[PDB]
């Protein structure tokens, strides 16, 4: 298993607001049984330091929900450790390649196992932007299969107080 | 069988003669409405000197 270097001089006072979920890229079991019925998701971001502060919005059966996480850095930029909030412990994660103004990629670990992430900052996304990803899911070791694909349209922000998670 | 509606694969017995996974649905509304509304006056006098 190895490390790929995050974004060099990354910035969270310049990479920031809402990033819309394009596809995940990840081995696990659970995309592959239980996958359908997938939900409209978005990351949204903020500066707090060298760590991210962050929100995931999603809906749930209808309802729309807020995921509040820090991501706690592990004292390289661009390189977070998710605070390790519930029993499974740590994640590493980190941004791998982007410009601010279109799309992100990011990588996340647990267990030995990588795992990848596409955005765009809006509605549509650039093939060659996919193509690169792609290319960071194969950096990842996996295969465009393990690529799924999130749903894109019917987004949410702004969820009320009781659909808030308060993990930080 | 591949179920086309809930997206997911099953199993099905030797019990079952036919597990279909075929779609319908059939509605019928029926929507009845009234309204009415009136208003009338009567006046009369009757005088003298």
């Amino acid at each position: 298993i190895s490390t790929i270097q995050p974004k060099a001089n990354f910035d969270a006072q310049q990479f920031a607001g809402t990033w819309l979920l394009v596809a995940v890229g990840s081995a696990c079991r659970f995309l592959q049984e239980q996958g359908h019925r997938a939900e409209a998701t978005t990351l949204h971001v903020a500066p707090q330091g060298t760590a991210m502060a962050v929100s995931t919005f999603r809906k749930l059966d209808g309802i729309c929900w807020q995921v509040r996480q820090l991501y706690g850095d592990t004292g390289v930029l661009g390189r977070f450790l998710l605070q390790a909030r519930d029993a499974r412990g740590a994640v590493h994660v980190v941004v791998a390649e982007t410009d601010y103004q279109s799309f992100a990629v990011l990588y996340l670990e647990r267990a030995g196992q990588l795992s990848v992430k596409l955005y765009a900052r809006s509605l549509p996304v650039s093939d060659s932007v996919l193509s690169g990803f792609e290319q960071r899911v194969q950096e990842a070791h996996l295969t465009e299969d393990q690529i799924f694909y999130f749903p894109k349209y019917g987004f949410c922000e702004a969820a009320d107080q009781f659909h808030v998670l308060d993990e930080v | 069988v591949f179920s086309g509606d809930g997206k997911d694969f099953y199993r099905l017995s030797g019990n079952v003669l036919s597990y279909t996974f075929q779609v319908k649905i059939n509605n019928d509304f029926n929507y009845e409405f009234y309204n009415s509304t009136w208003s009338y006056v009567k006046h009369t006098s009757t005088e003298h000197t």
